[PDB]
C-alpha cells in the first residue's frame, strides 16, 4: 500500500527533524485521497522521499 | 528535434508565485510562429499559455500542483511541433546567494566567508547545497570550488597565496526533494591576503 508507505515516511521525517520531508509525505497522501494525483506518481514521490531519508 | 527545448523553474520566486521559463537549446531558432503552452499537473485548470518574451517563454502562476509531470509543448496555432514529459520539481533553478563578505581574522589565521539565501525562508526549496569559488585575481581557468550546506565557510590563511588579491563568488543548487540546476553566480567579493 502506497498510504501506509507515506505515513511511515511521514512519522520518520518528524523523528529524523525533517519539517520539509514532513509537509511533503502530507501533501502527497492529501493529493492521492483527493483523487488530484495518480497512486504511479505518489509512489516514486515516496520512493523519492525515502532516499532523502536514507542520507 | 528541430524544435528542441529546455526549461528551468523558480519555485516561491514571487511570494507563493512560481516561475517557469522554456528556450529552444538552438538560440538561432526563429520563434516568429512559436507559442508555447503547459498541461498537466496543475491546479485549478487543464492547460496554460506562456508569454513569449523575446527569446525566452515565461509564466509565473501559483498553479503547480508541484507532484506529477507535466507535458510542455511547442504549437503553430494549433498543431503541436514537439512535446515534452517534465517534472516541474526536478528542473528547479536556485536563486543566486547575496550578500557575499569575507573577513580576515588575524587571532584565528583564517578568512570567513558567509552569504545570504532567501530560501532559508521558503517552505519548498529550503535545501541547498552552495559552490563557492575563488582564485587569485591574476589567472584564469583556475577557480578552487568548495561545496557546503552552510552559509558560512572558513578558509585557513596558509591555504591562500601570501600578498595576493582573491576573487570570490558562490551559487547554489536544489539538494533534497528538489532537484535542478545552479543558480547564477552572486557578485564576485574581492579581498587580499596578508603578507605573512
Amino acid at each position: 500500500s502506497v498510504i501506509e508507505k507515506l505515513r511511515k515516511l511521514e512519522k520518520q521525517a518528524r523523528k529524523q527533524g525533517d519539517e520539509v520531508l514532513v509537509m511533503l509525505a502530507r501533501m502527497v497522501l492529501e493529493y492521492l485521497e483527493k483523487g488530484w494525483v495518480s497512486e504511479e506518481d505518489a509512489d516514486e514521490s515516496a520512493d523519492r522521499i525515502e532516499e532523502v531519508l536514507k542520507k | 528535434d528541430d524544435y528542441s527545448f529546455s526549461c528551468y523553474s523558480q519555485l516561491e520566486v514571487n511570494g507563493s508565485q512560481h516561475s517557469l521559463t522554456c528556450a529552444f537549446e538552438d538560440p538561432d531558432v526563429n520563434i516568429t510562429n512559436l507559442e508555447f503552452e503547459i498541461c498537466g499537473a496543475l491546479v485549478e485548470v487543464k492547460c496554460l499559455n506562456f508569454r513569449k518574451l523575446q527569446e525566452i517563454y515565461f509564466i509565473e502562476t501559483k498553479k503547480f500542483l508541484l507532484i506529477g509531470k507535466s507535458n510542455i509543448c511547442v504549437k503553430v496555432g494549433e498543431k503541436s511541433l514537439t512535446c515534452k514529459k517534465i517534472d516541474l520539481t526536478t528542473i528547479v533553478k536556485p536563486e543566486a546567494p547575496f550578500d557575499l563578505s569575507v573577513v580576515y581574522r588575524e587571532g584565528a589565521n583564517d578568512f570567513v566567508v558567509t552569504f545570504n539565501t532567501s530560501h532559508l525562508q521558503k517552505k519548498y526549496v529550503k535545501v541547498l547545497m552552495h559552490d563557492v569559488a575563488y582564485r587569485q585575481e591574476k589567472d584564469e581557468n583556475k577557480w578552487t570550488h568548495v561545496n557546503l550546506s552552510s552559509t558560512k565557510l572558513t578558509l585557513l590563511q596558509r591555504k591562500l597565496q601570501p600578498a595576493a588579491m582573491y576573487e570570490i563568488k558562490v551559487r547554489s543548487i536544489p539538494d533534497h526533494y528538489f532537484k535542478g540546476f545552479w543558480s547564477e553566480w552572486s557578485p564576485s567579493y574581492y579581498f587580499r591576503t596578508p603578507e605573512i
